[PDB]
């Protein structure tokens, strides 16, 4: 078990998570007829997908995977908190770690931290003004529903594309890999909030490795290997990008 | 996959309830404003 | 011909360019007597090595090839430059581009620039001290001597830790490879000078993929996957670095 | 490998002989400081 486990991490380490991702990108993106169909019904059946909660019930009407892998849930299905004081939770999935950001350590395992300013690719500045605050971890499952949304109003002010690596993050990497999440690709966005500086920050992963913004598209792939830097104003000025408690801010997406 | 979300030291309380491998479904409540 | 000169692009795009770093580095810190005599020997007809230039000219007296690599020049045969008004040369080799930063890009080949943010992980704030500056980048051969010293006196004050890729740098992929500089794995060093602010970057390359610097000894390896910082005040403060020009602060080496 | 040198917007003068190619030595003359 303790060495079954570290072949599958020297499998971690040795199988070329890259190359991986953008063969399944590749295919993904293809409308091939009964194959995506096939490929999608199999992924249903194994991770016990529930299309019920599902926009398009059907996985007939999914033109390729990636639209199945990214598709849109029934406005019914997740109510959104109406109490202008309670904030919602992001994303589908569960909670990893969470708790107090013990003067710039975050916990990962039990056993492992990571930094502030390392998750935040050297930002002391956006790393200040987290310094000894709080911290959420959600991770989305492949049966999980892989959109994100707001958990409370916003005004877009700062987003930073990271390049880094491909590690899977399944639990088993979480809690022997680590700076899991500060080596991992991941794409970092800070609004302006009524509860202060707020930043939602998405971590690509093997195979799951594109991310997407409603502002801008897919940010990556294609994979530049820099840092880039986006701003917007301070809010109600020409140019402003604010999105209100429980709206759709990004997505998650095979390539 | 996974999305970190930060806030600052004093504006947010979470949820006592939730602990790690908490179910996470979109809507529902994670943290109150302090004030 | 435009055929082979893509053969070799093909190979930096597929060959596992850490892997062999390691592998390399592996064997260059074995102390395997007569066999790494061996390998010196053939090193140094094959680059034309000019052992006269060294401390220690016979090959016999380095006990790995990393001590050969990084191996010590004769202290009379590098005359630093006596006017305090004269910036002087860091390091043996010859110059790629130089010139002007024209607007925050900086020059890398005939058609490709990059930015100076892409180049400093980010840290738009030191990439404002150099806007419309002055660069100049050279290239190490593995003939050449492998520490890198100051061009003038300086006070450190920022040393900054990159992670990235291990491309070969050469005159074909600086071509032909979209930010070479700013994607390799790099060792970014900024001090306070009688001429203002000044960076000395070390970036690596496949095989000399390992970078010291005189202050902190070995960086790179390990590679822990994530940008770090450090710090030093502004001197005549208990715990100020200098360094006068002329001085060794770092090198490369393998693996 | 590589080493890459910035300089500060109007510090300094790079010796007008240098381009690219040139062989470098440590401790020959790189810049000279303005005025």
């Amino acid at each position: 078990d303790p060495m079954l486990n570290s072949f599958k991490l020297s499998l971690q380490y040795i199988l070329p998570k890259l190359w991986l991702t953008r063969l399944a990108g590749w295919g993904a993106s293809k409308r091939a007829g009964w194959l995506t169909k096939l490929v999608i019904d199999l992924f249903v059946k194994y991770y016990k997908v529930d299309m019920k909660e599902a926009q398009k019930p059907d996985t007939a009407s999914y033109r390729t995977f990636n639209e199945f892998f990214v598709r849109p849930l029934r406005d019914e299905v997740r109510p959104i908190d109406t109490d202008p004081n309670v904030l919602v939770m992001p994303a589908d999935g569960v909670i990893s770690q969470l708790g107090k950001i013990e003067e710039d350590k975050i916990l990962q395992a039990k056993g492992h931290n990571y930094s502030l300013e390392a998750l935040l690719a050297g930002n002391y500045l956006m790393a200040d003004l987290f310094r000894n605050g709080t911290f959420v971890t959600t991770y989305l499952s492949p049966r999980d529903y892989h959109r994100v949304h707001m958990p409370c109003n916003g005004i877009l002010r700062e987003m930073i594309y990271v390049p880094g690596d491909l590690f899977s993050v399944n639990h088993l990497t979480a809690q022997n890999v680590p700076n899991l999440f500060a080596r991992n690709e991941r794409v970092i966005c800070l609004f302006d909030t009524e509860f202060g500086p707020m930043a939602q920050i998405l971590v690509g992963a093997t195979i799951v490795g594109s991310i997407e913004t409603v502002w801008a598209g897919t940010i990556t792939p294609p994979r530049e290997g820099i840092i880039k830097r986006w701003t917007w104003p301070a809010g109600e000025n020409d140019g402003s990008v604010a999105l209100l408690k429980g709206q759709e801010m990004g997505r998650f997406k095979l390539g | 996959x996974t999305v970190i979300n930060l806030f600052a030291p004093g504006k947010v309380n979470l949820v006592e309830q939730l602990e790690s491998l908490s179910v996470t479904k979109i809507g529902q409540p994670l943290a109150v404003s302090t004030e």
